């Protein structure tokens, strides 16, 4: 059985119901949510295409020590930044 | 104004002689009553001289540069979302609403108001001890023009839902990384605690990438002998604690997500997958190379990469930073070749390809390099662009399966015969030794 | 010989020196291939020149894919009139498929071209919507459908909605396509200097069964003489979209080539001296 | 609620999954705020207006807002000598084809929340899959330690399609920019000065223009770039997360991760129905070496 | 007889079969409301010859028509849009403060078009010396001054 | 020793801007509790609570005084039922859980209110939520408000 | 889904072409792939076929086209455990090891069902691990060895002269039912030829390579005059490192 | 008619899980209350009967629309006229090719042991009531193990399909059905087609 | 009232038992307006 | 619960039907009532 007490908990739900009416109640004809996938998309690029992709959309040298977003993480470095990886290293 | 609400105020046109002297064409249509133009259309209830006056007294300060009286600051100021402060959005304010403002906010408190302020005390109040009833809030727009007067909404076709929500279809594809996530990216864990850094957490991963895939003259390797718990996790009852919720960060961390081969979660109840390491023994039996790649590294043999990359470029053919970047990215961190690449490797092989191509019966997969497709991706062409078997490989461990293969020098660049005569006498075993 | 290129050459040469660039024209090539729309309107439309064998017809279809072929003007001008032929006589299945727009009536105001623009009249030649179009990339696709609304609802012409003016082989040349030097090989249809759309229309066997449509009349004169070469222009670019396509390809080629093999031999012989050193 | 929701967690689990960025819960739940305040919108103007179903004849007639409810009632002195039971059940289908009738009007304006609310997803969907590393493989294709295998079959059936430009880049902004240079293109020239002065250019500048809205006048008072809120390059919510707490991070993406298993699992069970309705499939396991054999 | 099964097909009217449509979810929710809304609509009104057509066949009692249609103006998102820029999404952003990003994007221009062509003679160079790297720049001594 | 914090998707900072309150400024009537509440991922009494924050909040960046009723209005329930038990039990305060009837409902005690709020409807939405909708009878109105002495 | 559609059919997307009598045919073969299923899973014996590491449903790169390796896989050796499973069932050979039961049957002419049946499954199985479908670079240590007993003065003269042994072995082999094998005595390597219902484990050698010289295997292909062709493909699919590592567990 | 028809739509629209256990046969009414459950549970007991032209009256209970989905139409053309004209049993096999339903079970008194399970059972929250249900279904009522093509119980085992094909489907009249009929019982018993 | 239908409860589960085995299960309209009461009345439960 | 994968498939019982899903003829979309998510933070607490 239901506690005296506890019952207070179920009053949003009971209060959506009542507010439910209209258009809160309407789904959208036709659309489940549920979208399966039908094709492959990829969109990867060798390096020597996207060293200069990106420089008017933002900065020349986007993808930097970047390491993740390229396969040569130190190209477009300048040398001190270069020379900084191997400070740290030793 | 796009709107039912959005027409004008009443405007003048002349006496009769300059009305007929204005109007060429007049077609007239059925009579309907006056809607009275919003307060945004009215002239004399929207009147901002006050602030435009104050706006042009302020306009030569607009012109000069702006400069910090800190010097030394060059980060910008964050000014965050929803503050009262920051919002330029005036849907309706007239001049009409920021008077009534004005006023409600004057009385509320005038020594706001005082360029010297004077002591601001509460007093009592006319209304009663409940006259906030009568006072509070901000003033109310007409709800005539808050329901109505609203821009007409600019037609959203069918073509453009169709788009989005096929890129909503593209983006519900698997990534190849997720499922079982590689030791590869579990080693990047860093938490902002004291207790996380003085363990070395991904420590012999990263000694693997870095002895593998580096010269030795730059690397820096991590030994678990020193590190906390001797770099490992402790015995199960021991640690006070420490041990456990170091493994339960971990497992948390590692865990896949999404669905695999057969279906279904890794944390699925009653099915389950890599039994036995049985997919870790079927990449051991595999491996991932291109034959394309071993045909290429045949060819060459021994000779200079940079050298072989000045000679199959003539000077007009092509930048050699773009063919000795993308040969980098497909030899090792194994990928497909870029057309540039692929072309140059097409005039370049053609034997080794053709004599690796002159046996084969009809309806077997041949290897070709055709780029008359515009992507690049190796599961797009049935694997036979490349010589690979795979359709995605991720580069790290590419990298250190490919290195486990001796051919490269990365050690080597010593001198060759020291470098060969350790080889030999220590052994590989040489690493067995921490010290 | 360095001088002389066809499209094959361009794109081969361009694949060492444009990677990026090359991987667009080829994927666009594929994407338009895929299209049965663009096929339907290609074969449509040159059907009644040959008149004859589909297979002809398919075989040309995929070889204008390539930029191996260009329409010759003279067939050009006869394939447009033969268009305002087959579909005045049976109006149904050209005005249901290829698009003109219609006169409302709702609508009065007076001036000579915008009455005959105002009842029962064809105002404009209708391009592709942009779903069943060209190739766009998906990216710009809903700014593009965005922009295409916005502009025929509004009546503004410009943008994605006014057609470019393409260009075809001349009647003297006997040439299949475009090269990147000879310029004469190819010839436009402007406003101004025309192609002799005029009097082949006149002259044509059709001339007066299209004089009978009352909807026409307004395309065929106008106020702007500009309505039969905008509505020339407008069906060869809705037709055969990828005239424009190669058109720009080329053109881009012979504007950025020079530059790119500076690049090129200053980085070799970079390496090439720093190598030897 | 429903559809919504699910196609919302579509997009956190998909930001997760794809790159390594989480969606705030704040931002995931203001999403869907919107668009209940949007149907609320839509229903306050519905008020305003009245649909009227009709029985027999025309001599039962029932006047019914469109969210269902009943104001007037006028019937024929024919009814009255009928039933209770027959009156009853005559007034209650004539309150159902009113509801109907009010039903296709509201399921059309949901029809056009469910557009909004994609044109409104649409800067992060499309944020997610526009980048240079995005990618995806085949959902046949058999996943192992090193990475993904490569399905064997039809060569030829298997197309990569590619969403971007692989030359420089071109991005929507790039479009809009585009578009107001031929606004001004077209209004600048002489056929576009008279254009302006007529109806339908006066139109387009009601419409269109906000840089003419007088000040105080509703809606945005400049022409909007669209936004770009690039994936693998903006952080959001996990920068914040790991820089404050740990066990939030955790719980966090542990959230999104489910979400976006759960998806999956949509999406698997979805197409095992269209699979066996067009008879491909069978209606209990067959196939158990396609679950055990792993 | 055919023409028996023809007629089987006709939606029900009250005149032939004397049967109300079963419109069957109204029917399960509300079929024990009814009496309330009715009274709460105050009770039905009998006004004579509501269906009933006259001699030349106009209507007698004209019939009630719906007001209804699909409000145009109603999108949410244009309504509470963003409070300082004016687009119109729901996606929460926290931008920073006009006049410090103006700032801040010149003295950046600055310092990298002083690093990368220190000598201003207008190409990339990713070997710049350590005097150019290490350097302050002096339009911020001259902004203070 | 102040450093964590439970709950982090909600930051105290984040709400110091008062969410959509270029909106429920200028008509307050049309915009109850519910039309914000769908913001929060919480609870009903943690949401109510911070409506409340978020309104003084504003006001006292508005520079005027805020609703004092509001608290009262939103808590409405919770509000009537301090009022009642404080008349049964005498006391001064706030009823807490150990006062609360022992009762034990059956399973399905809610079913007559579920088909009676499943089955309404309303002339427009204002009627839907109004504030008062709690109060049917005299003795409501007079436990509602029994604190304005104005009222 | 993967459970419900049966063994043979790929699970794609509707492209909507199907006329409404295929799409009913498809259901009735998917009603009949139901029965047989049931049927095999109560057929199922002790031993049963191994799963292929890699895709087959187009053929194995440079050697095989589909309908080949097929015929090897769902045709023969389907038949050969088939056999195997019904002589291993009401015998003292219950339910032990592959080796167990090809060990324990070497060489007696009673159980000789059995004995052919087990050495065929091993071969097979072999055969399948032993393919890898781009191929792959021999190995350097491996090459080191090989160099050494094989290799005269020439650089890795070893591997020509392998894939040359292996091809003279092959067709000096006249019955064409059997394997060749290259294999580790223990005390140094050599190409073996064993015959059908023989095994390399049962003459107590260690594996490394196995070529399968059946004619069953080539036919199809590269007819009944192409031998030299079909080694000289397998070379290009075949699987070093395998045979490395094996050789060097061999050793220690 | 009005409360038979409101109540199949009461179980149509039930808020929280409603799972019919058919054992035994439904007649019209009754097929469309235990068939348009969400969770519909057959027994071998279950059976449909959607008869009533025997009895001089169109069938009732909805069913209808199931046997004119294109699935049907798909899987077993014709079968939707030769159920609906000739009143013909369908069982649990036919329920279950059809896709009418997804849930079958072989186990004694299986009523005692939903209730037993479910009072084992803790929290309320729909993480824990998604897991509990979707446990229960797996390990009873989907035929994981333990079930096979012989033993569901048939009407329209294969043969009977490509007849009832041959017969039913794709004719326009009761009367067309009737002559084909007629052509059909004269076949000798040595034709190939018989 | 008629115990035409009957019910088992458990904590969390609920049974509804059809009782009219004379006629064969035949529902009557009362009982049918009954049934569809307490499958909701079920159905609509807190616990259930 | 939600580790093991099973009854997740519950969520999404409207998919069982496809043409109906899409319709939206039942107001039942979610396993607890109208949606999966009405109140999450709320209901369940009513257990003891
Ligand atoms: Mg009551």
């Amino acid at each position: 059985k239901v506690p005296h007490s506890l019952i207070y908990n179920i009053y949003p739900y009971l209060e959506e119901i009542r507010r439910r009416k209209g258009m809160m109640a309407m789904h959208p004809p036709g659309k489940d949510g549920l979208l399966m996938p039908d094709r492959v998309v990829d969109n990867r690029l060798p390096d020597h295409l996207k060293r200069g992709y990106y420089d008017d959309v933002y900065w020349k040298d986007f993808f930097a020590g970047s390491d993740e977003h390229l396969n040569e993480p130190r190209m477009g470095l300048r040398g001190d930044e270069m020379r900084r990886r191997l400070e740290e290293a030793q | 104004g796009g709107s039912v609400l959005d027409r004008s105020v009443a405007v003048p046109i002349g006496d009769s002689t300059q009305v007929r002297e204005l109007f060429v064409e007049t077609k007239v249509l059925g009579v309907e009553p006056l809607q009275s133009p919003p307060s945004w259309r009215t002239p004399f209830r929207n009147d901002f001289a006050e602030e435009r006056l104050k706006e042009l007294q302020r306009a030569p300060f607009k012109r000069e540069k702006y400069v910090s009286l800190i010097q030394g600051k060059y980060t910008p100021k964050v000014k965050k979302f929803g503050y009262t402060q920051h919002t330029t959005v005036d849907d309706f304010e007239t001049k009409e609403y920021k008077d009534r403002l004005l006023s409600k906010q004057f009385f509320q408190n005038p020594q706001a108001f005082e360029v010297v302020p004077d002591r601001h005390e509460r007093s009592v109040q006319f209304g009663g001890k409940w006259e906030y009833q009568r006072t509070h809030g901000l003033p109310t727009v007409d709800r005539n023009e808050l329901e109505n007067g609203w821009s007409e909404v600019e037609p959203i076709s069918d073509g453009e839902m169709k788009v989005i929500e096929q890129a909503l279809r593209d983006i519900s594809g698997p990534r190849p990384g997720n499922f079982v996530k590689p030791p590869s990216k579990t080693k990047s864990l860093q938490l902002s605690e004291s207790w996380w850094e003085p363990l070395g957490y991904g420590w012999e991963q990263h000694n693997e990438e870095q002895k593998a895939l580096c010269d030795v003259t730059e690397q820096r390797l991590i030994d678990g002998s020193n590190l906390p718990f001797g770099g490992k996790l402790p015995p199960f009852g021991t640690s006070y604690g420490m041990g456990e919720r170091m493994r339960a960060i971990i497992e948390d961390y590692s865990k896949g997500f999404g669905l695999g081969p057969h279906g279904h979660s890794p944390t699925h109840d009653t099915i389950h997958y890599n039994t036995l390491n049985a997919e870790g023994e079927r990449v051991r039996d595999l491996g991932y190379t291109d034959a394309l790649g071993r045909l290429f590294s045949e060819k060459l043999g021994d000779r200079d990469v940079h050298q072989w990359a000045v000679e199959s470029c003539a000077d007009g053919e092509a930048d050699v930073r773009q063919l000795l970047l993308s040969l980098h990215e497909w030899r090792e961190r194994g990928r497909p070749p870029s057309l540039l690449l692929a072309n140059v490797l097409s005039k370049y092989l053609e034997e080794e390809i053709a004599a690796f191509n002159k046996g084969i019966p009809e309806n077997a997969p041949k290897l070709q390099l055709e780029t008359s497709d515009g992507t690049l991706a190796h599961s797009g062409s049935g694997g036979s662009r490349s010589g690979t078997m795979w359709a995605d490989v991720d580069p790290t461990t590419f990298a250190l399966h490919q290195a486990s293969q001796s051919t490269r020098s990365t050690r080597c660049d010593e001198p060759f015969i020291l470098h060969l005569v350790k080889r030999a006498k220590l052994g590989e075993c040489v690493t067995n030794f921490t010290d | 010989q360095n001088e002389d290129k066809m499209v094959v050459h361009v794109l081969e040469e361009l694949s060492l020196r444009n990677d990026g660039l090359v991987m667009d024209i080829q994927y666009a090539i594929r994407e338009n291939k895929k299209n049965r729309r663009l096929r339907w309107e290609f074969v449509t439309t040159l059907l009644p020149v040959f008149g004859g064998n589909e297979a002809k017809v398919e075989q040309l279809y995929s070889d204008y894919c390539d930029g191996k072929y260009v329409p010759n003007i003279t067939v050009a001008v006869e394939a447009f009139i033969a268009f305002l032929h087959n579909a005045t006589q049976h109006p149904e299945t050209y005005s249901a498929s290829d698009y003109f727009d219609i006169d409302d009536g709702k609508s009065s105001t007076a001036s000579g071209t915008g009455d005959q623009p105002s009842a029962g009249q064809y105002t404009t030649l209708k391009l592709l919507d942009p779903l069943e179009g060209p190739f766009v990339f998906d990216n710009v696709k809903v700014e593009y459908i965005q922009t295409v609304e916005r502009f025929r609802r509004h009546g503004i012409r410009a943008g994605p909605v006014m057609a470019p003016a393409t260009g075809f082989i001349a009647a003297n040349c006997k040439s299949l396509n475009y090269f990147t030097r000879r310029q004469e090989e190819v010839v436009y249809v402007t406003n101004d200097s025309d192609q002799g759309l005029r009097r082949s229309l006149e002259n044509s066997a059709y001339h007066k069964t299209i004089a009978a449509n009352p909807a026409l009349q307004y395309l065929l004169k106008a106020r702007r003489g500009a309505a039969l070469v905008e509505t020339f222009n407008r069906f060869f670019y809705r037709t055969m979209p990828m005239l424009n396509f190669y058109q720009n390809v080329l053109k881009h080629y012979s504007e950025t080539i020079q530059p790119l093999r500076q690049a090129a031999k200053s980085s070799t012989r970079g390496l090439a001296r720093a190598l030897e050193s | 609620m429903e559809v919504y929701r699910r196609i919302t967690e579509r997009v956190r689990g998909a930001l997760w999954a794809h790159h390594g960025r989480l969606m705030s819960e704040r931002q995931f739940h203001r999403i869907l705020a919107f668009v209940y305040n949007n149907k609320y919108e839509y229903q306050i103007r519905f008020d305003r207006m009245e649909v009227v179903g009709r029985e027999w004849g025309g001599r039962v007639e029932v006047v019914t807002t469109p969210a269902g409810f009943l104001k007037r009632v006028r019937v024929n002195p024919c009814v009255e000598d009928l039933t209770l039971y027959q009156q009853q059940q005559l007034i209650l289908s004539a309150y159902a084809n009113a509801c109907a009738d009010g039903r296709k009007l509201m399921e059309q304006a949901e029809m056009n929340i469910y557009k909004q609310f994609l044109k409104d997803l649409k800067p992060i969907v499309m944020g997610i899959r526009d980048n240079p590393e995005f990618y995806t493989v085949s959902e046949n294709s058999i996943e192992t330690i090193g990475g993904v295998l490569q399905t064997g079959d039809s060569n030829n059936l298997c197309h990569t399609h590619r969403t971007i430009p692989a030359a420089k880049a071109r991005q929507p902004a790039d479009e809009v920019r585009a578009r107001q240079e031929w606004e001004q293109k077209w209004i600048n020239s002489p056929r576009g000065q008279s254009w302006a002065l007529t109806l339908r250019g006066k139109t387009y500048f009601a419409l269109h223009g906000p840089q003419y809205r007088p000040r105080g006048a509703p809606g945005a008072k400049k022409e909007t770039l669209p936004l770009d809120i690039p994936a693998p390059y903006t952080a959001m919510d996990e920068k914040r997360l790991l820089k404050k707490n740990w066990m939030a991070y955790l719980d966090n993406k542990h959230v999104a991760e489910v979400m976006w298993t759960r998806v999956k699992i949509a999406d698997r069970e979805k197409r095992q129905r269209l699979l066996q309705e067009t008879g491909r499939a069978w209606h209990r396991p067959i196939n158990e070496e396609a679950i055990n054999r792993w | 007889d055919d023409s028996d099964i023809l007629r089987l097909r006709a939606p029900l009217t009250y005149d032939m079969d004397s049967t109300a449509a079963l419109h069957v979810p109204t029917h399960c929710g509300k079929a024990s409301r009814l009496a309330g809304m009715l009274q709460d609509a105050g009770g039905v009104q009998v006004l004579d010859g509501l269906g009933e057509v006259d001699d030349k066949g106009e209507p007698k009692v004209p019939p009630l028509q719906s007001n209804a249609s699909v409000p145009t103006n109603v999108s949410f998102y244009e309504m509470a849009r963003h409070p300082w820029e004016d687009r119109a999404s729901s996606w929460r952003r926290d931008g920073f403060t006009e006049g410090s990003l103006e700032y801040f994007e010149s003295q950046y221009r600055s310092a990298e078009r002083a690093v990368y062509d220190e000598e201003g003679r207008g190409v990339r160079n990713y070997w710049p010396s350590r005097d150019a790297v290490e350097g302050i720049a002096q339009e911020e001594e001259n902004d203070a001054q | 020793r102040l450093r964590y914090e439970i709950n982090e998707d909600y930051k105290v900072r984040d709400e110091l801007g008062p969410e959509l309150f270029a909106l429920w400024s200028k008509a307050p009537e049309r915009w109850p509790p519910e039309r914000l509440s769908k913001m929060y991922g919480l609870d009903f009494t943690l949401v109510r609570k911070i409506l409340v924050w978020h309104h003084f909040k504003a006001c006292y960046d508005a520079c005027v005084e805020p609703d004092w009723s509001l608290p009262k209005r939103l808590f409405a329930l919770e509000w009537i039922r301090d009022v009642r038990a404080r008349k049964h039990g005498l006391f001064y305060g706030k009823m807490r859980f150990a006062e609360q009837k022992i009762t034990f409902y059956s399973d399905r005690f809610l079913f007559r209110d579920l088909v009676n709020r499943r089955e309404a409807s309303y002339a427009n939405v204002w009627e839907m939520d109004d504030p008062y909708r709690f109060l049917q009878t005299e003795q409501d109105y007079e436990d509602y408000w029994g604190d304005n002495y104005d009222v | 889904y993967h459970a419900y559609v049966p063994k043979g059919a790929s699970v794609q997307m509707g492209e909507t072409f199907m006329p409404s009598n295929i799409a009913t045919a498809v259901f009735r073969e998917t009603e009949a792939a139901a029965a047989r299923a049931d049927k095999t899973k109560e057929e199922t014996g002790f031993f049963s076929q191994p799963r292929l590491n890699y895709p087959v449903s187009s053929g194995i790169p440079a050697l095989f086209s589909k309908d080949q390796f097929d015929m090897q896989y769902s045709l023969f050796h389907r038949d050969v455990v088939e056999t195997l499973n019904r002589h291993t069932l009401g015998t003292p050979l219950e339910g032990h090891n592959l080796e167990t039961v090809i060990r324990k049957t070497s060489f007696d002419a009673t159980q000789a069902v059995a004995h052919t049946a087990a050495s065929e499954h091993f071969n097979y199985c072999f055969f399948y691990k032993s393919l890898r479908p781009w191929g792959t670079a021999p190995p350097p240590r491996l090459r080191e060895a090989l160099q050494l007993q094989y290799g005269t003065n020439g650089s890795a003269d070893a591997m020509d002269e392998v894939r040359r042994i292996v091809w003279v072995t092959a067709a000096s082999h006249q019955e064409r039912c059997g394997w060749v094998y290259l294999v580790w005595s223990g005390v140094h390597f050599d190409v073996v030829e064993f015959p059908h219902g023989s095994c390399p484990i049962a003459s107590d050698l260690i594996p490394l390579l196995a070529l399968n010289v059946h004619e069953s295997a080539y036919i199809l292909d590269y007819g009944t005059s192409g031998l030299k062709q079909y080694v000289e493909n397998y070379f290009k699919a075949c699987n070093w490192p395998l045979a490395e590592r094996y050789y060097l567990m061999a050793i220690g | 008619l009005r409360q038979h028809a409101s109540l199949i739509w009461r179980v149509y629209t039930a808020p929280r899980p409603l799972m019919t256990l058919t054992n035994g046969k439904c007649r019209g009414t009754g097929c469309g209350l235990s068939l348009f459950a969400k969770y519909c549970a057959l027994k071998d007991s279950s059976e449909f009967i959607f008869d009533g032209p025997n009895v001089g009256i169109t069938p009732y209970g909805g069913m209808t629309r199931l046997l004119a989905r294109p699935e049907t139409s798909l899987k077993y053309p014709g079968l939707a006229e030769f159920v609906v004209l000739t009143g013909a049993s369908l069982f649990a096999g036919d329920a279950l090719r059809l896709g009418w339903t997804d849930l079958f079970t072989t186990i004694p008194d299986m009523t005692y042991h939903i209730k037993e399970w479910f009072d084992t059972t803790e929290h309320m929250h729909n993480d824990a009531v998604a897991w509990q249900l979707g446990h229960l279904l797996e390990t009873c009522f989907k035929m994981k193990e333990s079930h096979s093509s012989a033993m569901e119980r048939a009407a329209i085992t294969p043969t009977r399909a490509r007849w009832v094909e041959d017969a039913f489907a794709d004719q326009p009249s009761v009367n067309d059905i009737m002559r084909t009929l007629t052509e059909i019982e004269q076949l000798p018993f040595q034709s190939t087609h018989n | 009232a008629n115990r035409t239908i009957t019910g088992n409860d458990g904590r969390f589960s609920k049974t509804i038992m059809i009782n009219e085995p004379q006629c064969n299960q035949a529902l009557s309209a009362k009982t049918a307006s009954e049934l569809s009461k307490e499958i909701d009345k079920a159905t609509n439960a807190v616990y259930s | 619960f939600v580790d093991l994968e099973t009854g997740t498939s519950l969520y999404f019982r409207d998919t069982r039907d496809s043409a109906e899903a899409i319709a939206h003829a039942a107001d039942s979309k979610g396993i607890k009532g109208m949606d999966n998510a009405i109140d999450l933070y709320n209901e369940y607490r009513i257990v003891p």
